[PDB]
């Protein structure tokens, strides 16, 4: 009942307008959005252990000092509420259109945001993180393929499962790399920018969801899936990382199959159905 | 989700 949650917030912080406030739901979390915070509400007690996960990502992450902003807690995690809550602020900006991010004018600009942010998450101390990260796996891939050619293949063409296979193969292939902090999800909705005299800035990164010590080629991956290889090479320039380009590539043709694997696990109808296009006919 | 990963 989110009027209850509603009397919680009003109780624990009394000055906090929840009249037109964002509401997200699923059958784990309730999250209240305002201006400046966010409150999340678990509904289970097992559901209640995110708030302290949460809380330790976004700390670690912070710890590396991105030059950008990341989500704080702006509260220590309360047992009040069904099963908790945490309040996190609420960082400022806009994701960058695909026009705007590429234009003459600022693709320079856009492509050192990135790079300066992607430098710092090469450069964090692994073995610090490592205590509180997910570590990318060896077995990731191959598990992921497993569970793609038991659950989506019956779907596709066979047209669809010879490239869905190469697509696979080109992923369970990488050699592991586990050198430095990794978004997991670096598309452009998760990036915020605001104009800073009349320039873009990038200054938030949201949906830390996916973090992990991993691939830096998995970032530059999602970048590119969502600005185009025009930003991506310059980004990569900028890094000195044209040896990645192999294992970027990898991750991008994964992008397609996550979405489909996913919609499938998660009964989302649109992700499944948009995921597996162009490994069917129909 | 969604093609980026979501």
């Amino acid at each position: 009942t989110l009027s209850h949650l509603v009397d919680v917030v009003r109780r624990a912080h009394p000055d906090v307008d929840l009249e037109g406030a964002g509401v997200h739901s699923g059958q784990f979390h309730d999250v209240l959005i305002a201006r400046d915070r966010v409150f999340r509400f678990p509904k289970t007690a097992g559901a209640a252990a995110e708030l302290p996960g949460r809380v330790a990502v976004l700390t670690a992450v912070d710890a590396v000092e991105l030059g950008v902003g990341v989500p704080v807690p702006l509260s220590e995690v309360r047992d009040g509420g069904p099963h908790g809550f945490l309040v996190l602020s609420r960082l400022h900006g806009t994701p960058l259109e695909r026009g705007d991010a590429t234009s003459p004018e600022v693709i320079d600009v856009v492509a050192a945001e990135f790079a300066r942010v992607l430098r710092a998450m090469a450069g964090a101390d692994v073995e610090k993180l490592r205590l509180v990260l997910p570590v990318a796996d060896a077995g990731r891939w191959r598990g992921f393929a497993g569970r793609v050619r038991a659950t989506l293949f019956p779907l596709m063409s066979e047209d669809g499962r010879a490239r869905a296979e190469r697509e696979l193969a080109a992923a369970v292939a990488m050699d592991h790399v586990a050198t430095g902090l990794v978004h997991g999800d670096l598309g452009g909705e998760n990036v915020l920018w605001q104009q800073v005299e009349e320039l873009p800035r990038l200054t938030g990164i949201v949906d830390w969801d996916e973090a992990k010590v991993g691939d830096p080629a998995e970032d530059l991956a999602a970048v590119g899936a969502s600005y185009g290889p025009e930003l991506v090479e310059r980004v990569v320039a900028l890094l000195g990382a044209g040896d990645l380009w192999p294992r970027i590539r990898a991750y991008q043709g994964t992008f397609a199959l996550q979405q489909a694997l996913a919609g499938a696990e998660d009964g989302d109808d649109e992700e499944l159905e948009d995921g597996l296009t162009a490994y069917r006919k129909l | 989700k969604a093609x980026r990963a979501s």
